[PDB]
């Protein structure tokens, strides 16, 4: 069946330029036009442009003329894009696609998508592996309910995923939240952990969040106080 | 040319979900829609205005006409869970343009409105000269939602970061978005907001330097 077999995630700094490939199996490669369509997360598809591998003729969409480049090579039937000058709007996943859906009428003389790539992750990114810095979100009782506080810890700017964070070495567990990171346009994460806790045990009960981040072989216990 | 769709539409199982993509003179074009379902690939289940590719259920059904494509699926059901794009050649300048995408939600709950809780930078932090407000969201469903921030009352979008959606244990979603700015940027307004919609209603919360 049609397939296209696109190469896999790349971590790129600012400046630098990516190629990303795009190899057709199950049908004769020249038979149709290859798009590239990306993605920026959370976002709407955006169309780069098309590449017709028989003649080599390209139509770049007006975004992105001139600092990307499409080629292809017909003897290993592969379709390839280049993104130059990478800035953190261009952290995307960079989709090809098959233009197959061929045009009914000579009015609208377009060959349609049919079949997609899976996407080539593509992340603009400082790209070395760093550390976290660990700051305390003191105690606050005005989100939480009647006789509770919400008290946290900030997990700033590591490379890459992912870091824990438990609560007392694991011995509160109850009303932790900690939700998934952010990938920021500097290309590191940052997470955030809060617990829900009684306002009477604040004066006496000792925080401490516990940090992790194996990849950088960084450990933070971090009191958090009122 | 552009084309427009809702970001969002919600229907209950069983129900008609109806998808518009709005654009002048698009009835003279031929329309394509594609399914995104979570994490996997576009695929097509709409061409050329009203047809069905196989393998796309009966319930997929295309209209366009005037300044309107609509992509309709009957007795919606689950699976039926995506994000949805209409697309369109324009010959004038040569560009495939697709539509910003329709999140079609099929409610498997009632709705929830979100808590929010605002964090102002810890003093930890503005001695190491950065500043982050974090603004964390929760319990709240369909799971989208839009965030802005404002400096006293103008609005900010530099230094803006917020995550997708991420459904909790007890089937709600979570997000959280982060303003940072400098020190002196913080320690000169009166105050900054944290604005969540969800819904069409809103939650702000404020905090100041004081």
């Amino acid at each position: 069946e049609v397939q296209l077999v696109q190469s896999g995630a790349e971590v790129k700094k600012p400046g630098a330029s990516v190629k990303v490939s795009c190899k057709a199996s199950g049908y004769t490669f020249t038979d149709y036009h290859i798009n590239w369509v990306r993605q920026a997360p959370g976002q709407g598809l955006e169309w780069m442009g098309w590449i017709h591998p028989n003649s080599g003729d390209t139509n770049y969409a007006q975004k992105f003329q001139g600092w990307v480049t499409m080629t292809r090579d017909t003897a290993i039937s592969t379709a390839y894009m280049e993104v130059n000058g990478l800035k953190s709007d261009d952290t995307a996943v960079y989709y090809c696609a098959r233009g197959g859906l061929e045009p009914r009428s000579v009015d609208y003389y377009y060959y349609g998508m049919d079949v997609w790539g899976q996407g080539t992750t593509v992340t603009v990114s400082s790209a070395s592996t760093k550390g976290p810095s660990v700051f305390p979100l003191a105690p606050s009782s005005k989100s939480t309910s009647g006789g509770t506080a919400a008290l946290g810890c900030l997990v700033k700017d590591y490379f890459p995923e992912p870091v824990t964070v438990s609560w007392n070495s694991g011995a509160l567990t109850s009303g932790v939240h900690t939700f998934p990171a952010v990938l920021q346009s500097s290309g590191l994460y940052s997470l955030s952990s809060v617990v829900t806790v009684p306002s009477s045990s604040l004066g006496t009960q000792t925080y401490i969040c516990n940090v992790n981040h194996k990849p950088s072989n960084t450990k933070v216990d971090k009191r958090v106080e009122p | 040319s552009v084309l427009t769709q809702p970001p969002s539409v919600s229907v209950a199982p069983g129900q008609t979900a109806r998808i518009t993509c709005g654009g002048n003179d698009i009835g003279r074009k031929s329309v394509h829609w594609n399914q995104q379902k979570p994490g996997q690939a576009p695929v097509l289940v709409v061409c050329y205005d009203s047809d069905r590719p196989s393998g796309i259920p009966e319930r997929f059904s295309g209209s366009n006409s005037g300044n309107t494509a609509t992509l309709t699926i009957s007795r919606v059901e689950a699976g039926d869970e995506a994000d949805y794009y209409c697309q369109v050649w324009d010959s004038s300048s040569d560009h495939v343009i697709f539509g910003g995408g329709t999140k079609l939600t099929v409610l498997g709950q009632p709705k929830a409105a979100p808590s929010v809780t605002l964090f102002p930078p810890s003093s930890e932090e503005l001695q190491a000269n950065k500043a982050t407000l974090v603004c964390l969201i929760s319990d709240f469903y369909p799971g989208a939602v839009t965030v802005a921030w404002k400096a006293d009352s103008s609005p900010v979008k530099a230094g803006v970061e917020t995550t997708t959606p991420s459904k909790q244990s007890n089937n709600k979603y979570a997000a959280s978005s982060y303003l940072s700015l400098t020190p002196e940027q913080w320690k000169s307004h009166r105050s900054y907001s944290c604005q969540v919609t969800h819904e069409g209603s809103t939650v702000e919360k404020t905090v100041a330097p004081t």
